[PDB]
């Protein structure tokens, strides 16, 4: 099964430990997948569009 | 439900013959 | 002993349908076609004489009624008119005798044509695409090859093609002779007169044995359908109509309310106006295009009679609905087979609400006065004809109207021993409808035994059932021997009992055999029987609850309890008396039990006494 | 054998994949009761008997295979089995429960036995 | 904060008239004919109105129409001449809408319906293949028009399916619309896609593009340019053929982030451009692009009689139009007007269709003002342009997370309509694009900021937010206390810190609607059972004498001053007049006001809907104080039931699976007894053979049955009928003075009661008869109906029960005071149903008697404590046992029982058992039938069905199935034939039966006879056959039909 | 932020419509035809597929297919008729 | 009474073997009572009768 994981605070995300892997699928979608299981930090901010 | 099924028919009662 | 036997259908060949409406005259004149597209006459309301309701053609408007009025009553049976030539008989005929309509131009029949299996097209190895265009005027047909090289049998020629090919055969030097092309229902009547099926057969036969695969299955298909041809003697252009047949006109009434017509009226008269057109177009020698534009409309309007929106577009009626056509009356859940064959409104039926009747017995119902009042009236009839001084039946009658007393005593001692079926309006096995034996209660609702709520799957929250009682005596007597509510025990699914108490019952039941260390007045006193110990609850020395010990010989079953006695005393003598949890059996040394005194409370003394009391009656 | 029963008349039927000397046409759907004894016959005389497989049908599929045109046309698809029933010129002899309760004869199941 | 609860129905009635109407006539205000010489202008914005003929209650009384009629100035302008013949023309007569929401159409009170349809726009899917990717498709719908179709194919194409014809690549519609390869590659942001597109399927030019469209279009016909272009302009972009709407276009500018001016309601290329490149976006995952849904309440839109009548007025328009130019291009001189231009009949007829004879306009309910109140407003999702019940499934008849607020998750049908009508909730409200709204608090820094105005908010815009519900508890001020919060985001519920809730509900029962918001101790209760009782609520019947209940819930006051049948005084003075008929207010300082009462009148549902006076003469009377009231109202507020004492325990059976037992002083104390009037109708016709006359000189009738008519053949006014009385003496002229035959209008079987208005209508006295008619005689006959076995009765709570046993008060339980009970409940209906509420009004209820009071809970009152119903109940028990100084009244060990004893014996039960005082309804319906012999159908002779004819119980499928599971042979032959359809048959079957013979051997039924006819009629040649005894014979066919 | 893939592991009136009426269950489970052993067959490219070893060593070669059809199958005992993967088997 | 019938009932639905034969015999033999009566119910003497014959 499949789920997703949306943050709850806007700021600048940061990796730690986490190795993607950039799969291409025949259109051409280039899929992230982490080789490394690790953390994805969101470190504080205010966001401007 | 349709019109035709509230109509009676023409004939004798079997009470009347 | 049976009037028919089996019952045998076959595609009808247009002499059949001739058959089935030409009827002749004593003055020679054959009638049974319907020339005009006309019901009834606006001033007189009388139908015309060559039209969808003429008395010609399916039979005199009333009864023993001539069309002009010369000939009235009964005494001219069999006499058919002079000035008009309407048979004066019975009007009933009116829904037997059907005529039919004979066409300018063929037409094929949709079922044949629009089909799962394409039978025309199957037997004439051809996709249904061409053969549909071939019927509908969108292109012709090779018929006949001739001497032309390029043009081979049943080849598909479009218009452009054809003008084309009429340019080469019009040319000073063509040596072209014998070309034939059709467009219509007619070349589909030629290619079906072709068909030798008795060749057709062997070279299919010699071409399957040499095949596989998906050709192998249509050659299959081919084959079945020519065989079923060959065995039938049935002649496959008989599925190009030449003649239609029309339905009585009582089949299709139109009636007054305002007129209400069916719409088979409104089909037939389109057939009747295409046809006539048609004929006059062929008759003053009119331009190609509109007869054959006429031709395909007749072929349209054919259609939409036989089955309404299977081919071309659906012919709405005044409003924007589809007409009902043939094929829509004896198909769906509203169609005939469901709606009037397989299940059917019946007389001397009643519906109401029911309630719980408590006292009633299983194999009892409580019917209201006024439902069985009118249920079993002519039975109240016959007797107060009989056992009474009722003269006629129009003063029973009117007793009956005025509810007079003795009409109660006379339905009180008619309904007695009479059964009587009810049943829940889902009927989801057999048990949904049970006969029972009426009681004259006063009342709107049907008051209903509780045991049987469960087989019913009924709750008084404003469920209705419905009352059919039977009439004959062999009726009556399946009704009391089989459908009895007293002999349905058991679940015809499962087995297991269906009559069970529950609810309050089974609630009454556990308090009753309960046990309650709260209130035990009068514990551990010993009693002779157990009526002795029910007579002492029952005056309150002992209260309901409490452990006491009664001398019963039988045997018992107690939960809880211990095979092994937990307490055995001999005495100054060859007896022992062992005492369990629950019992106390003095036996003989060696010997046999001389009594046995069972620890109970008087709710399952009165449990079990009233289970024995039951048995033993 | 409430399910049993209805599993059998699921489970009785076979496609004759390649007939002998038979009157089975390859593509039919025949009992299995009926292609063995007609095979015993056939091959007690000395014939070529047929092939057949076991086939699966379905409550619907199964209904409409029936030996009589009544009840199937009162049952689904009118137009369609009135149509192949005309063109096999197909009789129906009145053995069901639906066919006598169609017609007004008393059904042969009950006290209408015989 | 209510506001009024029905208007939905007259801000979209005020909206037609203001804006609704002027905006369809102008439309199509500009007429021309195809010569170009005479032009017809509409000033459709100074179209006055009439003034209505007769009145509201004329109009009522009379059987007619309650409307005005329309005339709207016009100028017949000569392009050449100039005359200009300036005129005022008759459009049509539009029925108006009363000051309670409601039409009367045909002398019947009528409501138009709310439809809840798919807002126009474009919405966005996404589909997975068996084994292949996800491919993205775009549908674009608009108001009214043809819908645009756009799909992604597996390799990455991009294709167009106008209307339900074979897709067609992109390019052709593009380059149709006349747009060049730069400004199509500028707008989109991802141009190799359609890059692809173009290279697989090749560039098409303007001229071609139209060819192959054309070609794709209309098969069969020669290509052409100018072909192409006129057939896109008719699709879409003809003002009259398509239009988006200003609910379309805002969606539009809204979904694809345009900016296209609101007056424009055709497709633009900019938005098909648009369109795709949002395809393309949500195809490579872009990241502001998202898939659409169908269920949520922001993408669905509400349509009431405006929006109705105004599509049933561009209908009669257009049709009117193409009268107009009919009957202006033949004309050969201009001696034309435009009075006599303009015909009226086509938008009459459809005005009269909509209002007459659609399924949005619906019979009125109007069995109490309950029913009446949430009758408008409801909303469905079936109709011309929504729904159908065979395609409706599973997913549309859910609750979707976007209801909250906005629609009732309880009120619904039971059946085949569950899920498909709904109930606006409380405080919800439409606004003028079409979309529920419902309103809020602002919550600022955790403060609930109730000073501010509430702020309303639709379904998408409360989903960035965090919403807190209704029954959260704030302190003194606004904080909100506690320290986590149950909060809605994104369509979920979660709970967060009271520091970042932005908004909360306004009360706790925004969630519910009217019905349902009068419960009491709602929480308590399952949510089917509280479906039971919300619709059962609807399902009373007004009584003799209505009382209040004892354990409201606040919202009975607000509930019956919509249904407009309670009076109040508008002006703080003195009452000088009070009559039965008529109530005067003098002003304390100024004029006289004056008030008139309906009485004793008839309800679509044959209740009564009376009006009675509260107040005395010469009393003082203050604004807004209640003057007069309903049939279901007390003093102000809904009274649909009583109270009444109820035990919970079961009696001798009578309480078996739901059934009721109750008391006779329910019978004797006319409690539970109501007034209903029905309505009779005979018709004085014209046959052939001479009129028919009213009078009576009716044949083979005594002087005994001609008591109480009139001396014209019309019973009296005040004349008690019993069954089979006759109530107007007609006479048909038979063909065959002796000639006369009888068919004077008579009582039903199972009718009785008092006559109360006899009405004729004749066409000399100027009223409106059928066509063929020459008399229209109406009577209302009364009666006045007790509680009996066979009733329904119910409570708030979902539990319904027929009753069963009516016993003396000397059998029933009492208590120990000696009062016997009212009603004894079942408990085991209580647990398994899960409606526990009931068990705590009762309770209430009982302290509400014994205290002289009155309790008002509002449903989920437990945010003030951790059990506020049940302390707030044992508390006033006991306040009560205080007051009234009984300790029986209250006990400590068990607290809602007391001892009761058997009234037969004399003896107390074993326990004490739970009494209260419930609030019981008597709900409507007259369903008694039976039948031996009567009418039967035309085509199969077997019997017609329904109370009103005689009918017939139908003897289905099942039921034959069942007989043939017993065995039974007989008993099914005898039904199939005998008792339905064998013709001749039956008269044997009787006659036997009268005589007492055997009944005789059945044969073939008629309907297997007409089966076999409608066979042959189809070209089938099927016969029945008699098999040969012998060899050498043939079968012989059998002739069934003699 | 991020799409989780995982695992997991654990009937009415539409069963036993479809298992009367004889149609072919979607999530169609895999049939043995002969008896052998159970190689399961873990690729490179996780080409899981039920390679069966007959009496005289004849291969079957069924493919598992996509991750939907959970593999339950490693009796090394199968025999004809027998399933190897999880939901309802095909009776025709 | 009904209970009396109800017993013999019960009795001759035994000792037949065919619910239906016996259900049949008993409707013959009360169209004969009746028919020979008219010259209690038909179907109730039959039942009495058949009960009283099984000895
Ligand atoms: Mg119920
Ligand atoms: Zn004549």
């Amino acid at each position: 099964a499949t789920k997703d994981v949306a943050t709850d605070l806007a700021g600048e995300i940061r990796f730690q430990d986490i190795v993607p892997e950039e799969k291409t699928d025949r259109q051409g979608n280039t899929t992230r997948i982490a080789q490394r299981g690790g953390l994805l930090w969101v470190l504080a901010g205010d966001v401007y569009n | 439900s349709r019109l035709g099924d509230f109509i009676e028919a023409d004939g004798e009662t079997p009470e009347d013959e | 002993e049976q009037r028919f036997d089996y019952v045998k259908i076959a595609l009808a060949s247009p002499e059949r349908i001739r058959q089935w409406g030409e009827r002749t005259l004593p003055n020679g004149q054959v009638v049974g076609e319907v020339t005009k597209p006309e019901t009834i006459n606006y001033r007189t309301l009388k139908p015309e004489m060559d039209g969808l309701f003429c008395e010609k053609i399916f039979g005199p408007a009333k009864d023993w009624e001539c069309h002009c009025g010369k000939y009235k009553r009964v005494r001219h049976r069999g006499i058919v008119c002079e000035r008009c030539g309407v048979e004066v008989t019975e009007s009933r005929v009116r829904r037997h005798r059907m005529g039919f309509i004979k066409l300018a131009a063929p037409v094929a029949h949709v079922w044949y044509l629009k089909g799962i299996p394409s039978y025309i097209a199957i037997l004439l190895d051809m996709p249904l695409r061409d053969v549909e265009q071939i019927v509908y005027f969108n292109s012709y047909v090779v018929l006949n090859p001739g001497n032309h090289s390029e043009l081979q049998y049943k080849q598909l020629l479009n218009e452009d093609q054809w003008m084309e090919i009429e340019d080469q055969i019009y040319a000073e030097e063509s040596d072209l002779e014998g070309i034939e092309v059709g467009i219509g229902a007619e070349a589909l009547q030629q290619l079906l007169q072709d068909l030798n099926l008795n060749e057709e057969s062997e070279k299919l036969r010699q071409e399957i044995a040499e095949s596989k695969g998906q050709k192998r299955a249509k050659l299959i298909k081919r084959l079945r359908v020519i065989d079923n041809f060959i065995g039938t003697e049935s002649r496959p252009e008989w599925m190009v109509l030449n003649v239609i047949p029309v339905i009585p006109p009582d089949l299709r009434p139109m009636v007054q309310l305002r007129f209400a017509t069916s719409d088979l009226n409104d089909l037939y008269r389109r057939v009747i106006n295409r046809n006539n057109r048609l004929a006059r177009l062929q008759e003053i020698l009119a331009p190609e295009i509109i007869v054959r534009n006429e031709k395909r409309m007749l072929q349209e309007a054919v259609d939409a009679l036989i089955d309404n929106g299977r081919r071309g577009r659906t012919v709405v009626g005044a409003n924007n609905r589809p007409l009902k056509s043939l094929s829509d009356i004896i198909e769906g859940k509203q169609g005939r087979f469901r709606q009037n064959l397989l299940g059917k409104r019946v007389d001397y039926s009643g519906r109401s609400v029911i309630v719980v009747g408590p006292n009633l017995k299983i194999h009892q119902c409580g019917l209201p006065r006024e439902m069985a009042i009118e249920l079993f009236q002519p039975f109240v009839i016959h007797r107060l004809i009989k056992n009474h001084s009722i003269n006629n039946i129009k003063q029973a009658k009117k007793l009956i109207q005025k509810n007079d007393p003795l009409i109660w005593d006379v339905l009180e001692e008619v309904i007695e021993g009479h059964p009587v079926m009810l049943n829940r309006a889902p009927t989801l096995h057999r048990l949904g409808i049970q006969a029972f034996e009426p009681i004259l209660v006063e009342g709107r609702a049907i008051q209903l035994h509780p045991l049987v709520c469960p087989a019913f799957n009924a709750d008084f929250d404003g469920d209705q059932m419905a009352v059919h009682v039977p009439l004959s005596i062999e009726a009556q007597a399946e009704a009391r021997m089989l459908m009895l509510a007293s002999g349905n025990i058991l679940s015809p699914a499962t087995g297991q009992p269906i009559v069970t108490p529950s609810q309050d019952m089974v609630l009454g039941c556990y308090y009753l055999t309960a046990e309650n260390p709260g209130a035990q007045k009068g514990a551990g006193r010993y009693f002779a029987n157990l009526e002795d110990a029910i007579r002492a609850f029952e005056q309150g020395s002992v209260d309901l609850h409490a452990w006491v010990w009664v001398r019963f010989d039988g045997e018992v079953e107690s939960e809880g309890e211990s095979d092994e006695p937990e307490s055995v005393v001999a005495a100054d003598d060859g007896t022992v008396t062992k005492t369990y949890r629950f019992r106390r059996i003095r036996e003989t040394e060696d010997g046999q039990r001389l009594s046995q005194y069972v620890k109970t409370t008087p709710g399952r003394i009165l449990f079990n006494n009233t289970v024995q009391t039951a048995l033993i009656h | 054998k409430h399910i049993e029963v209805i599993v059998r008349q699921m489970t009785s039927k076979v496609r004759i994949d390649d007939g002998g000397d038979t009157i089975m046409l390859p593509g039919e759907l025949h009992e299995l009761r009926e292609v063995y004894n007609s095979n015993n016959t056939m091959a007690l005389t000395g014939m070529a008997p047929a092939q057949f497989t076991p086939v699966l049908l379905g409550i619907t599929k199964a209904s409409l295979n029936t030996n009589s045109f009544i009840s199937a046309a009162s049952f689904q698809e009118t137009t369609r089995v009135l149509t192949e029933a005309a063109i096999e010129g197909k009789s129906d002899w009145l053995r069901g429960l639906k066919e006598n309760v169609i017609i007004g004869r008393l059904i042969p199941a009950g006290t209408g036995f015989k | 904060h209510l506001p009024d609860l029905v208007a939905i129905q007259r801000n979209s009635f005020r909206w037609f008239l203001e804006e609704g109407l002027i905006e369809e006539l102008e439309s199509f205000s500009p007429i021309t004919d195809y010569t170009g010489k005479l032009e017809l202008h509409f000033l459709g914005k100074q179209y006055k109105l009439k003034r209505p003929k007769y009145d509201v209650d004329e109009a009522k009384r009379r059987d007619g129409t309650y409307s005005v009629q329309m005339y709207v100035p016009t100028r017949l302008i000569n392009k050449e001449t100039g005359e200009i013949k300036e005129q005022e023309v008759f459009i049509g007569d539009l029925p108006l809408m009363t000051d309670r929401g409601t039409f009367i159409i045909n002398g019947a009170e009528r409501v138009i319906v709310n439809q809840i349809v798919r807002s126009p726009g474009v919405y966005y899917k996404s589909e997975r293949d068996k084994n292949g990717r996800l491919t993205h498709n775009a549908s674009l719908i608009p108001n009214r028009g043809a819908w645009l179709k756009f799909e992604t194919d597996k390799n990455g194409l991009v294709w167009v399916r106008i209307d339900k014809t074979r897709k067609l690549s992109a390019q052709v519609l593009l380059k149709a619309l006349g747009l060049s390869d730069n400004e199509i590659y500028d707008k989109l942001r991802h141009p190799e896609y359609y890059q692809k597109t173009i290279d697989k399927e090749g560039q098409f030019s303007e001229d071609e593009a139209l060819m192959e469209l054309y070609r794709k279009l209309r098969p069969g016909e020669p290509p052409t340019v100018s072909g192409g272009q006129q057939l896109l302009e008719s699709r879409f972009f003809d003002p009259k053929r398509y239009d988006l709407g200003r609910v379309g276009r805002y969606k539009l500018n809204k979904k694809l982030g345009l900016n296209v001016a609101d007056t424009v309601r055709t497709l633009t290329s900019e938005d098909i451009l648009a369109a795709i490149d949002y395809l393309i976006n949500l195809e490579l995952d872009l990241g502001g692009c998202e898939v659409d849904d169908i269920d949520h309440l922001g993408n669905r839109r509400v349509r009431s009689v405006g929006e109705l009548l105004q599509n049933q007025v561009r209908v009669g328009l257009n049709r009117l139009e193409r009268i107009i130019r009919e009957r202006m291009t033949v004309s050969d001189s201009d001696s034309l007007s435009p009075a006599s231009l303009v015909n009226p009949k086509p938008l009459v007829a459809a005005i009269k269709e909509f209002f007459g004879s659609s399924q949005l306009s619906q019979f009125m309910d109007q069995t109490n003002p309950l029913a009446e109140l949430t009758h408008k407003r409801r909303l469905s999702a079936l109709g011309p342009g929504g729904l159908t019940r065979e395609r409706a499934g599973f997913a549309v008849r859910d609750i979707h997370p976007s209801h909250y607020g906005r629609i009732c998750p309880i009120e619904t049908p039971e059946g085949p309509n569950a899920g498909l009508i709904g109930s606006l909730a409380t405080h919800a409200r439409v606004n003028d694009y079409g979309f529920i709204e419902t309103p809020f608090w602002r919550v600022e820094e955790g403060r609930v900021r109730k000073d501010l105005a509430p702020v309303y908010m639709t379904a998408d815009q409360e989903d960035d937010l965090r919403v807190a519900p209704g029954d959260v508890a704030t302190d003194d001020a606004g904080y909100i206390l506690g320290t986590t919060i149950p909060v809605r985001y994104r369509q979920d519920f979660t709970t967060t810190t009271p520091e970042r809730v932005d908004y909360v509900a306004l009360s706790p029962v925004q969630i519910i609607s009217v019905a349902t918001s009068l419960i009491p101790f709602l929480e308590h209760d399952d949510a089917n059972r509280a479906l039971m009782g919300s619709n059962m609520q609807r399902q009373a019947v007004p009584l003799l004498r209505p009382e209040r209940p004892l354990v409201g819930t606040g919202l009975e006051p607000q509930a019956a001053r919509d249904s407009g049948m309670v009076i109040t005084s508008p002006v703080d003075g003195t009452i000088s007049y009070v009559d039965a008929t008529h109530i005067e207010v003098t002003a304390d300082t100024g004029e006289k006001y004056g008030y008139a009462l309906q009485k004793y009148q008839r309800s679509n549902q044959d209740t009564c809907l009376n009006q009675r006076p509260i107040v005395f003469e010469g009393d003082r009377v203050q604004r807004g104080q209640v003057i007069a009231d309903g049939s279901a109202t007390e003093k102000g507020e809904l009274a649909l039931g009583q109270n009444i004492l109820v035990a919970y325990m079961p009696w001798e059976g009578y309480n078996y699976e739901d059934a009721i037992l109750i008391s006779e002083r329910l019978v004797y104390d006319d409690v539970y007894t109501s007034i209903h009037i029905e309505k009779f109708e005979i018709e004085a016709r014209q046959t052939k053979l001479g009129p028919e006359e009213i009078t009576r000189e009716i044949p083979n009738v005594g002087e005994d049955a001609l008591r109480q008519l009139d001396e014209n053949g019309i019973i009296r006014v005040g004349a008690w009928v019993e069954s089979g009385d006759i109530l107007v003496g007609k006479v048909t002229p038979k063909g065959e003075a002796r000639d006369v035959r009888d068919n004077s209008l008579r009582v039903p079987n199972g009718e009785k009661g008092r006559v109360v208005d006899v009405r004729l209508f004749t066409r000399e006295q100027g009223d409106e008869l059928p066509p063929g008619a020459n008399m229209v005689v109406r009577v209302y006959v009364a009666q006045k109906r007790k509680i009996q076995v066979g009733d329904k009765m119910a409570g708030r709570h979902g539990n319904k029960g027929i009753i069963s046993r009516i016993l003396p008060c000397e059998d029933m339980p009492y208590l120990p005071d000696g009062t016997p009970l009212d009603i004894v409940l079942n408990p085991l209906g209580v647990p398994s149903r899960m409606n526990v509420g009931q068990v705590f009004e009762c309770m209430l209820g009982w302290a509400g008697q014994l205290l002289d009071a009155r309790f008002k809970v509002t449903p989920f009152d437990e945010m003030y404590g951790a059990e506020a119903s049940r302390l707030t109940v044992n508390a006033k028990l006991s306040e009560a046992r205080e007051q009234t100084g009984q300790p029986w009244v209250f006990s400590d060990d068990e607290p809602g029982k007391i001892q009761v004893y058997d009234g037969r014996t004399g003896e107390p039960f074993d326990r004490p058992v739970t009494v209260g005082r419930a609030y019981m309804l008597k709900l409507v319906h007259d369903k008694i039938h039976a039948r031996s012999t009567g009418p039967y159908s035309l085509v199969t002779q077997q019997p017609l069905g329904g109370k009103a004819q005689q009918g017939g119980q139908r003897f289905g499928e099942m039921e034959v199935w069942a007989l043939e599971a017993y065995g039974a042979a007989y008993i099914l032959q005898e039904l199939l034939t005998v008792k339905s359809d064998d013709m001749q048959g039956r008269n044997e079957a009787l006659n036997a039966i009268v005589k007492g013979k055997a009944i005789p051997r059945p044969g073939t039924p008629e309907s297997f006879k007409v089966l076999m006819r409608e066979l042959q009629s189809l070209c089938l040649d099927i016969a029945v056959y008699k098999a040969s005894t012998e060899d050498y014979e043939e079968d012989k066919e059998v002739d069934l039909m003699a | 932020l991020v799409l989780l893939v995982f695992e997991r592991a654990k009937q009415g009136l539409p069963r036993i419509e479809e298992l009367l009426e004889a149609r072919k269950p979607k999530e169609a489970c895999i049939l043995a035809r002969r008896p052998g052993v159970a190689h399961i067959n873990y690729s490179d490219d996780d080409a899981i597929d039920i390679q069966v070893i007959e009496a005289d060593g004849t291969q079957a070669d069924y493919p598992v297919g996509p991750g939907q059809p959970l593999i339950i199958s490693d009796g090394e005992t199968v025999d004809a008729g027998q399933a190897l993967t999880d939901g309802p088997a095909n009776p025709h | 009474d009904s209970q009396d019938l109800l017993f013999k009932a019960e009795s001759l639905i035994v000792n037949s073997t065919n619910r239906y034969h016996v259900t049949l015999q008993i409707a013959r033999r009360a169209k004969q009572a009746r028919y020979e009566e008219m010259e209690i119910k038909p179907v109730l003497r039959a039942i009495l009768e058949m009960s009283d014959e099984l000895n």
